[PDB]
């Protein structure tokens, strides 16, 4: 199956360049679509288009974003990048790598997408993710928390993807402090203490940072 | 510029007829392809109409429309409205400059559902915490469908004095609600109280925990 | 000669030295002649071994 | 690396006589979208004479 | 399979661009060569069309042919059609079994061709046959235009039905049709009456021959 998936350095300073990469499977960048954009979408609101690359060369970038944005293809890795110089405060947004659909009559079909990260442009109050378990009838509950953690996209994990029925996931905040906070609670039975031990799992993408607890 | 416009929200009940126009402020919108898209909360965004009249496979019949140059907006009608099409939609064209530019977007809500209590769950600070000499109380909402549920908290006599923190609620996957709540304060505090409690405040109705850390 | 095509019968198409008297050659690595690698895919100037 | 390239129906025509035909160009280059030979092998082009 | 469908026939007026069509039921019309070849009554047929855009040596350069890859079908078209084109021609190509599959043939019709009258003609019984003791009268048609040329035979002074057989009126040489009418009887009953007269009906005339026995 055709699957993109975004990656780079999830954590920018301000008023430096941005850099994204964007992974493409189960085809070939040179025959397929012959065209591959970003889309950014800041939280809440809608897509943003910001330019396509052809393996050849042609480029199009949008005329707002035209000074800043840079964009490269690699023929070989089946593999482009994203480059944004001068960067601003409000330009955190859940950035996006899709393909168009150009072998037809006109340029159109944006039909696959990647799977987005939040990339922050912001180095204040920057630390590392910390984890801290929960406390705990025919059914049981219980979660684990974590807390400390400036950038945005973290992942979570229960039991490392095994039995994970009743796993149940809540939405993040900003504190004051400018930390974020992460909360997830699973619904098992009672009778479940034999095996498939309720283990939860988490792992930082800007720092490859994994920690397993109980 | 080819800079597209679309109503930021818009309700109708189920089982009904609804119509969805996007307007282009700028350029003729006919002399490109006009697409739909469809961004489920939580998911990323799939073609639901190509070349303004054809629709690709796997989506429902539901969704089809035309391009209209001379008023340039860009119809769209929902027949027979679910509780499973409650999602965002944008459209997206191109410029004459090759420029792609996408919708400002539109949030179909699905008006007709029943209404919904909102559950209440706590979990106080466990002991590996405590070593930290730290304390976090995590409150969690959820299954209520109205967005005028807001929080509260106590100590066992009054409100509690330190800072507390409260979630956004958004949309889930299965047209249903989530929030959360969170509160700060230190391990001699917890121990100097009596008890705490999460108030979640709904309409007409509200629920607490009172979780004793004591006995 | 089937009439769908008889794609059994294939034939080295290039290589970077000649063949010596009965010398024979069944390596199937994606042959390389310009001037940037091919990395063993079939690449903008890559050619098939057979 | 032309400025601009004359419609089909009237085709520029160049001859190129007493100068080193260096093909090296075309493959530091290499924007092409396609690339064929036919008669002489690419390999070979700075090997022969015309 | 690749079966070649021709029409039945096709007419146009000389001096004129006539196309004829031939269309293919299956397969794929670029994987082999369509040829034309073209065929009078009564001669072998003659190459005319190869590779679908050549044509050999001696050949007017009136035939051409173009093949439609969109409708994978062949066609014949003559610029400047005159009167020595009239003959049927047969597009032919090849299944990807190497089988040859020839086309059912289509006939050309000049419409320009100017009405013409019967030359009937006919012989009586020679003194060979009488002595071969029968007798059979010989009543022939050529030059005649149209193809609903009937024939009949009248008695010295009445209308009589012999053994009278005739031929399908064809075409000649000169574009033009023959036929022969044929009435065997015993010799007795051919000097027992005065005379016999053959009958030949066309469309605006008719002649008749009246011949005698004797004398």
């Amino acid at each position: 199956q055709v699957q993109l998936q975004e990656s780079g350095p999830g954590l920018v300073s301000p008023s430096q360049t941005l850099s994204l990469t964007c992974t493409v499977s189960g085809g070939s960048i040179r025959n397929e679509v012959y065209y591959w954009s970003w889309i950014r979408q800041p939280p809440g609101k809608g897509l943003e288009w910001i330019g396509y690359i052809h393996y050849s060369g042609n480029t199009y970038y949008n005329p707002s974003l035209k000074s800043r944005v840079a964009i490269s293809v690699d023929t070989s890795k089946n593999q482009f990048s994203l480059k944004l110089n001068s960067v601003t405060a409000a330009d955190t947004a859940v950035y996006y790598c899709a393909r168009v659909s150009v072998g037809g009559r006109l340029v159109s079909t944006f039909d696959y997408w990647g799977q987005g990260t939040l990339v922050t442009v912001a180095s204040a109050s920057t630390k590392g993710p910390s984890v801290f378990p929960l406390a705990p009838g025919g059914t049981a509950a219980l979660g684990c928390l974590v807390k400390d953690y400036f950038p945005e996209p973290v992942t979570v994990s229960w039991n490392s993807g095994a039995l994970t029925s009743g796993v149940h996931t809540f939405p993040a905040v900003l504190q004051s402090s400018g930390l974020y906070s992460l909360s997830s609670v699973v619904t098992v039975p009672s009778s479940s203490l034999g095996t498939q031990t309720y283990i939860c799992n988490v792992n930082h993408k800007p720092s490859n940072t994994k920690v397993d607890k109980r | 510029e080819f800079m597209l416009t679309q109503p930021h929200s818009v309700s109708e009940s189920p089982e009904m007829t609804v119509t969805i126009s996007c307007t282009g402020s700028s350029g003729s919108i006919a002399d490109n392809y006009v697409q739909w898209y469809q961004q489920r909360p939580g998911s990323a965004p799939t073609t639901v109409i190509y070349e303004n009249y054809q629709r690709p496979s796997g989506v429902p019949n539901r969704f089809s429309g035309s391009i209209d140059s001379s008023s340039n907006s860009a119809s769209l009608t929902i027949s027979g409205l679910k509780t499973e099409d409650e999602a965002d939609y944008y459209c997206q064209s191109y410029d004459n400059s090759n420029v792609a530019v996408f919708g400002g977007g539109t949030q179909l809500t699905v008006l007709g559902q029943p209404k919904a209590a909102p559950s209440v769950t706590l979990f106080p600070p466990s002991s590996e915490e405590l070593q930290a000499n730290k304390a976090t109380l995590v409150c969690l909402i959820s299954d209520f469908y109205p967005g005028a549920v807001t929080v509260a908290w106590k100590a066992d006599s009054s409100p509690v004095k330190a800072g507390v923190e409260t979630t956004t609620p958004s949309k889930q996957s299965n047209n249903k609600y989530a929030a959360s709540s969170y509160l700060s304060l230190t391990p001699e505090q917890w121990k100097s109280h009596r008890s705490y409690s999460c108030q979640v405040t709904h309409e007409g109705s509200t629920v607490e925990k009172t979780v004793a850390p004591t006995e | 000669s089937k009439p769908s095509g008889n794609y059994n019968y294939l034939y080295r198409l290039l290589r970077k030295s000649k063949l010596k008297p009965f010398e024979r050659d069944i390596s199937t690595e994606i042959y390389q002649a310009g001037n940037k690698p091919c990395n063993g895919v079939a690449g903008p100037n890559c050619y098939s071994p057979l | 690396n032309a400025t601009t390239f004359a419609s089909v129906y009237a085709w520029n025509r160049k001859r190129i006589s007493n100068c080193v035909a260096d093909y090296s160009v075309i493959y530091n280059f290499a924007p092409f979208f396609a690339f064929k030979c036919y008669g002489v092998s690419p390999t070979k082009l700075n090997d022969l004479c015309f």
